RNA sequence: UCGGUUUCAAGCCGAUGGAAGUUUGAGGCAAUAACAGGUCUGUGAUGCCCUUAGACGUUCUGGGCCGCACGCGCGCUACACUGACGGAGCCAGCGAGUCUAACCUUGGCCGAGAGGUCUUGGUAAUCUUGUGAAACUCCGUCGUGCUGGGGAUAGAGCAUUGUAAUUAUUGCUCUUCAACGAGGAAUUCCUAGUAAGCGCAAGUCAUCAGCUUGCGUUGAUUACGUCCCUGCCCUUUGUACACAC
RNA sequence: ACGGAAGGGCACCACCAGGAGUGGAGCCUGCGGCUUAAUUUGACUCAACACGGGGAAACUCACCAGGUCCAGACACAAUAAGGAUUGACAGAUUGAGAGCUCUUUCUUGAUUUUGUGGGUGGUGGUGCAUGGCCGUUCUUAGUUGGUGGAGUGAUUUGUCUGC
């Protein structure tokens, strides 16, 4: 097996990686950097005033028979 | 809207048997995705339709989407010759 | 200066279609080599041709 | 498909965009807090929370009906991977969207602006 | 007649998926909304503000 | 923590320690009352007015927004010898990137170049990418005067984007080689990895960065103060101001 | 609130000490003006002038010279089956391969044409009719109410000498 994990909120993205350790010993057996993306633009609507900027920002965090179609049931692949 | 009976009912099914529309907006899309005709053509039938009741639209970003009323399920008989309540589109189709 | 319609002279309707003795269908014109003009149109003639009534973008059939 | 993770996310987040100010430019009449859109296996699950909630099956089945095929026809999705489930909203007196919507109608049948914001 | 939409890409293509507005379009990672709307939005899209 | 300090205090100053001692450095957030500030040219937000077929709707063709006696604002490039050029050494970080598809492009050839071409990897901590960036560094050439500083103006030719380059889109080759010999009165910004020098990615984007949003590379001088100017805050004070000096 | 009034306090959008400059030159780009068929336009101190993310060949496009179309919903009266409407080869045409308009006589089938209303769109106007957002006052520490205290009252105390 080998899954791959990705999300924005860390929290249900962690509570599968460790629900996951946790199937790892279902039967006594067997962090990727993250993305910020950046939109820089201006605060005012029109053109006036201030040259105000402004950046948002997106967090992109990822990570890496019978039992197992029975372990998928956050954005969840695997191959 | 110059378009003859075989074009403003061109769709006198789709309307009564799947119930709604969608048609982002674009006059001069000439080619309607889920429909043969111009994207022109459904958009001012239902404008036609809405107008006088029937249905209804909304709008929400640029796609223009219809639905009809009980008025619609009784006005389907008199150029839209279909047996008498024989059958609707919320029915019992897939899941009802 | 203004714009002006169109005149799409009607005339008394399909003017022409002849009875021999009263009568049987005598037929005059020209059809095209289509069956879009599947006996539904027998063509126009204007000036030069025979072109169609229907088919008024392809097929310029002649004899 | 065959998009990098950052411009789906994106177009993940546009689609529950779109979706929202759909639902708000649609039922605000009929009282409507946010939508959860379930990220969840074979369906992709939108919870609606609303305050008034039996407004979205009509003639016992005609309203969410209505609605399940609406969303796919736009967002070319294919039958029946739509589940729109209808929730009601975690104490409506918790959403701020909610009272401004029951405030736009409240003011909209002539009531006085000090009574009805009051 | 066919002389009707007989002109194209470029800015006369792209418009914000809001309001159909050619200018100021914000188009990084493809989401095609104006820079003014994209702002409004943008709460609910992903964008949140941090720093 | 130890001392010095306070005026009992709140604190301030020095030191040792420490990755860290200016709220540790830099940001996001940010009140009440206001402005007839700006935006109906972002909204399928919108009141009222005007227009609605010879249309102010819309589309199409073609021109303009660039137009040049002149004044001004942001900047780019330079007057050089702490330099220009030629070999040579060779070191970042923030990023973006393709299937109802042609994005980022290594390697192979062709071309002096711009660029051309047959493969190629990557939906991206994998591939482009160690982004072998630029300033910078070692070695040489030039020799003080408009010079090999400077590259404006213009000619001729070859390419690339694109239905379409003319009023040069941009890139390349050769040629032409202007002002500028350190900028008057004025005036902007800045206290630490900051100023300034240097480039790079991202927005734009078919093509076009002298723009902006960021990121690192080289890395100082000078203050750790005052109320002189400009000016904010808090009292007290005077007023014939209240559309408020 | 204002003071070329006093007492404190505090800022490199203040100075001081200095750096780097800008102001001069050439070109980039924005504003004015002149020019023009039009040179679309908004903004004029800070808080207009590489600012409208405004780096415009077409598009953008709002301006200028011309040419199409209706995408004029729905109601009524009209037309209407002995033709409502719609359309077109070629030429005349025109930038044009455009049947806009004419020649021509064929289509086409109640679909829309004529008209009255009544819609609709509108980068048309009004930022001095609005919403939302933004800039600014204001990067500074400031603002309010309950209760009591003062005052006939507007008000005040709270929200303070000093550190
Ligand atoms: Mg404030
Ligand atoms: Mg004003
Ligand atoms: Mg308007
Ligand atoms: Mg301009
Ligand atoms: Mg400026
Ligand atoms: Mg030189
Ligand atoms: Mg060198
Ligand atoms: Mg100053
Ligand atoms: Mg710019
Ligand atoms: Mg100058
Ligand atoms: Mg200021
Ligand atoms: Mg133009
Ligand atoms: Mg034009
Ligand atoms: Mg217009
Ligand atoms: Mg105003
Ligand atoms: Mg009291
Ligand atoms: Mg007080
Ligand atoms: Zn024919
Ligand atoms: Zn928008």
């Amino acid at each position: 097996i080998r899954i791959t994990l990705t999300s924005t909120k860390v929290k249900q993205l962690e509570n599968v990686s460790s629900n996951i350790v946790k199937n790892a010993e279902q039967h006594n057996l067997v962090r990727l950097p993250t993305k910020v993306l950046k939109i820089s633009t201006r605060k005012t609507p029109n053109g006036e005033g201030s040259k105000t900027w402004e950046t948002y920002e997106m967090r992109i965090h990822k990570r890496y028979v019978q039992i197992v179609k029975r372990i998928t049931q956050v954005d969840v692949e695997v191959v | 809207m110059l378009m003859p009976k075989e074009d403003r009912n061109k769709i006198h099914q789709y309307l009564f048997q799947e119930g709604v529309v969608v048609a982002k907006k674009d006059f001069n899309q000439a080619k309607h995705e889920e429909i043969d005709t111009k994207n022109l053509y459904v958009i001012k039938a239902l404008q036609s339709l809405t107008s006088k009741g029937y249905v209804k639209t909304q709008f929400s970003w640029q796609y223009y989407y219809y639905t009809l009323t009980e008025e619609g399920v009784e006005y389907l008989r008199e150029y839209l010759n279909l047996p008498e309540h024989i059958v609707p589109g919320t029915y019992i189709q897939e899941r009802n | 200066k203004i714009k002006h319609k169109h005149k799409k002279v009607k005339l008394a309707v399909l003017s022409y279609y002849k009875v021999d003795a009263e009568g049987k269908v005598t037929k005059l014109r020209r059809e095209c080599s289509n069956p879009t003009c599947g006996a539904g149109v027998f063509l126009a003639n204007h000036k030069d041709r025979l072109y169609c009534g229907k088919c008024h973008s392809v097929y310029k059939v002649n004899a | 498909a065959l998009i990098s993770k950052k411009r789906k996310l994106v177009a993940d987040g546009v689609f529950y965009a779109e979706l929202n100010e759909f639902f708000t430019r649609e039922l605000a009449e009929e009282g409507y807090s946010g939508v959860e859109v379930r990220v969840t296996p074979t369906k992709t699950e939108v919870i609606i929370r609303a305050t008034r909630t039996q407004d979205v099956l009509g003639e016992n089945g005609r309203r969410i009906n209505e609605l399940t095929l609406l969303v796919q026809k736009r967002f070319k999705y294919a039958p029946g991977t739509i589940v729109l489930y209808a929730e009601r909203v975690q104490d409506r007196g918790l959403s701020a969207v909610a009272q401004a919507e029951s405030m736009k109608f409240k003011l909209l049948n002539g009531l006085a602006i000090r009574r009805a914001a009051y | 007649e066919n002389v009707w939409f007989s002109h194209p890409y470029g800015k006369g293509s792209r418009q914000c998926r809001v309001c159909s507005s050619h200018t100021g379009l914000i188009r990084k990672y493809g989401l095609n909304i104006c820079r003014q709307c994209f702002r409004e939005k943008a709460n609910d899209i992903g964008f949140n503000k941090f720093r």
